[PDB]
């Protein structure tokens, strides 16, 4: 299957800062990429799909971009509710592998 | 209100077989795929496989030999079976609904601990 690498593995940030998280594919996934947020003791929650479309109820402070093997998730002015772990996942062909995750923690 | 709930054996001994059931409510198993995902303690999500609305299955190539995914459309249940457990199979196992390139609804997961 294809693999995804996320960077950084962890990031500390302050409420109000703007951060970018990356997900790199080992092969071309042609934009079939979703992002999830997971909180402690909770199951993952869909944030963005097909690279740029936000799921229902997701605040507009979140935005995704990319193409080919490079994808990004940007978060404007983090709110306390935004800390937790973020995962990318692709839907190219017959696998649905996930990136290793990015942990975001309050500074 | 789509409901996905997983139930598993809790603690199980190495070399035994594992059987997890994902019971779904509010949607039909013929119109959506169900994915199996696990998460080792403190680690990331690892995709195991999926069963399509038509019964076809796809698996993680690394674990294919140890996995079997099936479903009962009638009972609205999806099953995960894993042969010959390793202590490394210890994880929280989740079932998730797939619709148009996203996993929109997830179960809460069931923790499986491989201990002898």
């Amino acid at each position: 299957d294809i693999v995804l690498t996320q960077s950084p593995a962890s990031l500390s940030a302050s409420v109000g800062e703007t951060v970018t998280i990356t997900c790199r594919a080992s092969g071309n996934i042609h934009n079939y990429l979703a992002w999830y947020q997971q909180k402690q003791g909770k199951s993952p929650q869909l944030l963005v799909y097909y690279t740029t479309t936000l799921a229902d109820g997701v605040p507009s402070r979140f935005s995704g971009s990319g193409s080919g093997t490079q994808y990004s998730l940007k978060i404007n002015s983090l709110q306390p509710d935004d800390f937790g772990s973020y995962y990318c996942q692709h839907f190219w062909s017959t696998s649905r592998t996930f990136g290793g995750g990015t942990k975001l923690e309050i500074k | 209100q789509v409901q996905l709930q997983e139930s598993g054996p809790g603690l199980v001994a190495p070399s035994q077989s594992l059987s997890i059931t994902c019971t779904v409510s509010g949607f039909s198993l013929t119109g959506y795929g169900v994915n199996w995902v696990r998460q080792p303690p403190g680690k990331g999500l690892e995709w195991l496989g999926m069963i399509w609305g038509d019964g076809n299955t796809d698996y993680n190539s690394a674990l294919k030999s140890r996995l079997s995914i099936s479903k009962d459309n009638s009972k609205s249940q999806v099953f995960l079976k894993m042969n010959s457990l390793h202590t490394d199979d210890t994880a929280r196992y989740y079932c998730a609904r797939e619709r148009d390139y996203r996993l929109d609804y997830w179960g809460q997961g069931t923790t499986v601990t491989v201990s002898s």
